[PDB]
């Protein structure tokens, strides 16, 4: 993000970060269950890459995290590549993560309800506070 | 760099698909959603991110980051693919698996 | 769902 | 993950500012420079790299990875700060430490 | 990039990496002189991060690589941060790379002569092949 | 200046 604040640690207990196996993050993703998650179609996401839970820094030396790998992509059937509409996956985990005060799930809308413009809303993740 | 290590957070209005289209018309689909362009942005490394707004108090997940502004600049709407159009999907999903 | 033990 | 761990490569056209704002417009600078929309793009990973040209066989520094559209198409030209326009403070910069 | 190839390994002598110290690849950058280096200054380079050269994948397990500490960020005077206009930085290296068979310099254009529109150029690096 | 050693 740019111009946003440190959250409070584990403030969001859904946010994920996406690392390949150079142990990098890549991508953002949220928490709907235990077992499962959502992220960006775009991202190209496979069974090869880590989701990481209730982590804060990069930096650590090692925190409380949860290293957990990915079982199968449910990669969305209408991903546009020139028009990037439908962009969205799903990832079912080899293991469930495990809930804490730290690690949780995001609610679910419906396609019936309306968030309407105007509202306040929040965005979280690692990306980068300046171009 | 100009890469959080720590986790940042950030708050923001949403949009009207009318008002996104004055930035970027042709290329709002009935699929996205847009926040933002006030004085903020999702940037790179943010992507596949949450967007969320509080409702019955919980916080439902409304919108995914997917692109944006070449500059990450801050007057211009971020887009977010819209959750109420791929929800069904995911139940219909989770209803398999 | 979406209450987290950690208050933002 | 759409990540690289081995080195990507690439060749492509160069673009008059003319032809670019086709694209870009108002955006355009005296200081930049236009190149691709011919079935590539820089990407994210990419910004800081070299952009390239070969003179009396010598390999030169023509270009840098400035920005792009916001989904890397390969529809669109891909920005670039022009090096013409800023090597006189790099060999005035170099002349001094 | 997207639509690339690989390169031939070391095919480019002057191409650097440049990590943070999380270890990661942020930006590219160009090898000017043994001493010196070239990059962009929306890359918000500081002393901290660190120039890599004659490397390849970065999988590596180990290479046969040059990790070069940072000494001197020569940022740009010009840089706007919202036109992106003067795109530019420097660094000057605490040590020096040594030019073997695979690292090397790229040399430098002058204000005064053309690159004309429809020639063939080439961009390398380590950028995402699909967005 | 700007000859590899590995020619691309
Ligand atoms: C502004 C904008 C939003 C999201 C992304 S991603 O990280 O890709 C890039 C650019
Ligand atoms: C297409 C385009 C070019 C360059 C960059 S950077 O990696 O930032 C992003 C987007």
């Amino acid at each position: 993000i740019v111009n946003g604040e440190e959250a409070v640690p584990g403030s969001w207990p859904w946010q994920v970060s996406l690392q390949d196996k150079t142990g990098f993050h890549f991508c953002g993703g949220s928490l709907i269950n235990e077992n499962w998650v959502v992220t960006a179609a775009h991202c190209g996401v496979t069974t090869s890459d880590v989701v990481v839970a209730g982590e804060f820094d990069q930096g650590s030396s090692s925190e409380k995290i949860q290293k957990l790998k990915i079982a199968k992509v449910f990669k969305n059937s209408k991903y546009n590549s020139l028009t990037i509409n439908n962009d969205i996956t799903l990832l079912k985990l080899s293991t469930a993560a495990s809930f804490s005060q730290t690690v949780s799930a995001v609610c679910l809308p419906s396609a019936s309800d309306d968030f309407a413009a105007g509202t306040t809303c929040v965005t979280t993740g690692w990306g980068l506070t300046r171009y | 760099a100009n890469t959080p290590d720590r986790l940042q957070q950030a708050s923001l209005p949403l949009l009207s698909n009318t008002n996104c289209k004055k930035y970027w018309g042709t290329k709002i689909k009935d699929a996205m959603i847009c926040a933002g362009a006030s004085g903020v942005s999702s940037c790179m490394g943010d992507s596949g991110g949450p967007l969320v707004c509080k409702k019955n108090g919980a916080w439902t997940l409304v919108g995914i980051v997917s692109w944006g502004s070449s500059t990450c600049s801050t007057s211009t709407p971020g887009v977010y693919a819209r959750v109420t159009a791929l929800v069904n999907w995911v139940q219909q999903t989770l209803a398999a698996n | 769902c979406g209450v987290p033990a950690i208050q933002p």
